[PDB]
RNA sequence: CUAAAACUCAAAGGAAUUGACGGGGGCCCGCACAAGCGGCGGAGCAUGUGGAUUAAUUCGAUGCAACGCGAAGAACCUUACCUGGGUUUGACAUGCACAGGACGCCGGCAGAGAUGUCGGUUCCCUUGUGGCCUGUGUGCAGGUGGUGCAUGGCUGUCGUCAGCUCGUGUCGUGAGAUGUUGGGUUAAGUCCCGCAACGAGCGCAACCCUUGUCUCAUGUUGCCAGCACGUUAUGGUGGGGACUCGUGAGAGACUGCCGGGGUCAACUCGGAGGAAGGUGGGGAUGACGUCAAGUCAUCAUGCCCCUUAUGUCCAGGGCUUCACACAUGCUACAAUGGCCGGUACAAAGGGCUGCGAUGCCGUGAGGUGGAGCGAAUCCUUUCAAAGCCGGUCUCAGUUCGGAUCGGGGUCUGCAACUCGACCCCGUGAAGUCGGAGUCGCUAGUAAUCGCAGAUCAGCAACGCUGCGGUGAAUACGUUCCCG
């Protein structure tokens, strides 16, 4: 182990938490109920790409904020998937809950999504090195992104030796506090195995 | 040693075991599971099949060895020599 | 660690909840009073008939999801190396490394 | 020490006698860091000698470390990948530092049933030369002469 | 001197490049050595491992970097091992079906228990059926079964060492080379000057936490200096920001200034100031990679294997066995001490079905009891021990040492036999400072003393993680040893 995560290194700093409730003595079960909440709603939707989700408790009434890449393709036109989701959302024992569905402006200076197209174009039959170029270039073309890496780890290829491969456009301070680094990770379904793929990208700093 | 306060303990199945078989006087071989009960004086007479791990070891209960537990009587590991 | 462990001790504690709080508690309480007339009253051998999943010594604070029987913190219901894992990722409020 | 000599402490007089050395001394049979004991045991055997000998304590001390004060001793060098008992001039610190450890180290293997009469039983026998200080500075001096064919390296 | 053959090999060779290595050289570092202090190796005990044993002594971990490790808590459970007793769409999920109103509970009996049986209770939808389970099934579950040489994830180590690369250019047929070498300097591939190189990235440093000084803000549960009431029992009480303290903001160290060395360059020596002077002290942070390092037993996982069992339930036992060996620690061998009496100073942390006081009962673990506290308030006592004062012991296998053993008890737990801790009485072993060899430590450090926490019903805790009390010696210098 090298390098701790990003969000957990400027939790406290840049980043925000991405649950929001206070509890004493029901810390655990809202913890429960909210990995409950996060695992339905990850099994749930895999065509839109789900950059992100919120969750906040207030006594009986829960709101849960959902950000994808495709609004349209989780919600439904007469309500159907917002009446499964719904349903499926009172089933885990959160009494009231409201789900607060939105889009992200730009999906591909976003790290989660950027890792999930990886991802999926790495799956089924492209070649990694043409999707790491291909993810690389069109993350440059946002303005406000100025660095990025990505780096793939496992059988590449289908070979039967793992390897590690990344590269890199740009300036990727890890060590910087200020400087906020979207960090994305997700594991890719090969008929060889398992591929992680990480992604890192800068846009600016805070102060 | 267990508290005083709580009473000896001895497991209720050999328990009514030996009142029934004192009430008629007659000391037969009585196999029992439970190492963890004491011997009560009500145990005089009657001798024990007490559970060892393979087999039951046959302990005959005297006034002298009053006071202790089945499980003294039925060792375990057996060890002999290098 | 197994799913047949896992839920064995979800059942020992809907077992205590359903006996521990007042069956195995009561006799406990005629035991401790020495006036109490314990010996006529086989509270002992009463709680003795009691099923042992009644007992919470019986118990283990395993991890909540994971199942690790060691290394658990009470006050996370979690394993040590989940609590690395997710601390890390800035899911328990308020934790974070330390230096002094 | 690779990279240059380091600083020294610069002890602090004492009290009740207003000089280095008693201190230094202090600081020699200081255990444990129990300085109070340390200093009692001390006090009391100068203490002891002025009873015994009727003079001040401190000129009969510098007394007997002037007789325990080494000038010569014998180092292990290796040169031309070979080892010799090289003898070597000794500076008048390390000197006062081995009188004093020397001095303290026989007086606690002495017979005298307690550390303060046995420390004013060795500073004395050191004042009048019969301490076996005395006897570990003769030898550390014959030991330095009988390798003085060894002194030119 | 001339000079074969059978047979056998798929190569033998020449030059040069990058590493690695040298009992080759040069320049440097690190408690590496040297100077010191305390230990281990000798004894008793605690713990782990090897071996042996056993029905089983579950499994993993083998120099640094395994061996008070996974285990931050093995009597049962844990548990994955053994004996025996049950069970199979299963201990637990979800889907396709047939029948239903019961599933579910609560008491009795038999059994070591699992379990079996007996007795009382019985669904709400709404006519289509849904929730429950029954059996019948059928997909299927379930494996701490194998492969860390198929893996992900996580971690150790070299090593917090200063190094590892790339773009363009240039040289060479090519592997490759330069940049990254040379002089100087630094903790540093840190920087300066040169230079077929010009730049860049990950590394170094800084940004973060704590700590040392001060300013502003700040007064409760915290202080009380000046004022009143206090009753001994004290900030205890009214009151007060003055001093601490608590926690917010800020200032303050930047070679900032001076003198001298220095290519007037980096950098270095000394001095003033300041609380702090030269990365102030300690942390968090661990580059490319190495060792097919460790982990299919946190978890996930490709493939293989079991599936009336290698799954699953229960009782008992085992993981605690012992002719030995190795390792890590604790207590000692005593007078720098043992015992008795008096007496003064901490920090940090924890507490609701928990901390638990006063009082009372025991000699003592402890029992009764419950004040007050989710806690700067109450409890852990007001907190300590080493320390200081007084008395006694008088160098002895002892008033040292406590092992072992006999008897009697307390607490937890359904249960202290195998296999808990503690308390009381008696018992009183080895041990006289420990061979070859070997380890830790440069200052609030080593040494020594006590306190707290996690795990935890109880504890094997002398272990681990923190907190403070008292607090040394030495470093001439890189020849030898290790990296």
């Amino acid at each position: 182990g090298q390098k701790i995560n990003p969000h957990g290194f400027r939790l406290g700093i840049t980043t925000e938490w991405k649950s929001r409730w206070y509890a004493d003595k029901q810390y655990k079960d809202y913890v429960k109920e909210d990995v409950a909440i996060r695992k339905l709603l990850a099994t749930g939707l895999e065509r839109a790409g789900i950059a992100d989700v919120e969750i906040e408790r207030t006594r009986d009434r829960v709101r849960v904020d959902i950000h994808t890449a495709r609004p349209g393709i989780v919600i439904g036109r007469r309500g159907t998937e917002a009446d499964r989701i719904r349903a499926d959302l009172e089933k885990l024992t959160g009494k009231q809950v409201q789900l607060n569905i939105l889009e992200v402006k730009n999906p591909e200076s976003q790290a989660q999504l950027v890792a999930q197209g990886v991802a999926e174009q790495l799956s089924n039959r492209v070649a990694f090195r043409r999707a790491m170029r291909k993810a690389i270039q069109s993350a440059m073309r946002q303005p406000n992104v100025k660095g990025i890496r990505v780096q793939c780890s496992g059988r590449l290829g289908g070979a039967e030796m793992s390897r590690s491969e990344f590269y890199r456009e740009g300036r990727v301070p890890l060590h910087t506090l200020r400087a906020d680094i979207d960090y994305g990770l997700y594991e890719a379904k090969t008929t060889f195995g398992r591929i992680g793929v990480k992604v890192w990208i800068y846009k600016g700093d805070i102060v | 040693p267990r508290s005083l306060k709580k009473g000896p303990f001895v497991d209720d199945h050999l328990l009514k075991k030996v009142d029934v078989q004192n009430e008629k006087n007659t000391k037969q071989v009585i196999k029992t599971w439970s190492r963890r009960s004491t011997i009560i004086p009500d145990f005089i007479g009657h001798t024990f099949a007490v559970h060892d791990g393979r087999k039951h070891v046959p302990v005959f209960v005297t006034e002298a060895m009053v006071g202790h537990k089945l499980g003294e009587f039925a060792p375990t590991r057996t060890f002999k020599g290098h | 660690a197994k799913k047949s462990k896992i839920v064995k001790n979800e059942q020992r504690r809907e077992l205590v909840q359903r006996y521990a709080e007042r069956r195995a508690e009561l006799k406990r309480t005629i035991r401790d009073p020495a006036s109490s007339p314990e010996r006529r009253a086989a509270a002992v051998s009463a709680l003795q008939r009691l099923p042992r999943d009644s007992s919470p010594v019986r118990l283990r604070n395993r991890d909540v999801v994971d199942g690790r029987p060691r290394g658990h913190l009470r006050k996370f219901g979690l394993s040590r190396v989940r609590v690395r894992e997710m601390a890390h990722r800035g899911e328990l409020p308020g934790v974070r490394k330390a230096s002094w | 020490p690779r990279k240059g000599p380091a600083p020294k402490r610069p002890l602090v007089n004492d009290p009740v006698y207003g000089s280095q050395l008693v201190t230094q001394l202090v600081n020699k049979v200081l255990l444990e860091g129990k300085k109070s004991l340390a200093e009692r045991i001390v006090y009391g055997a100068l203490e002891q000698a002025r009873e015994k000998t009727g003079t001040d304590p401190v000129v009969t001390l510098k007394r007997a470390l002037d007789n325990v004060k080494p000038a010569l001793e014998v180092r292990s060098r290796r040169v031309g990948g070979a080892t010799y008992q090289v003898p070597v001039e000794v500076r008048p610190d390390r000197s006062t530092t081995l009188a004093l450890r020397w001095l303290v180290n026989f007086s606690r293997q002495r017979r005298e049933k307690t550390m303060v009469e046995r420390l004013a039983n060795e500073i004395l026998d050191a004042s009048n030369g019969l301490g076996a200080s005395v006897k570990r500075r003769e030898d550390t001096h014959k030991m330095a002469e009988a390798n003085r064919a060894f002194a030119h390296y």
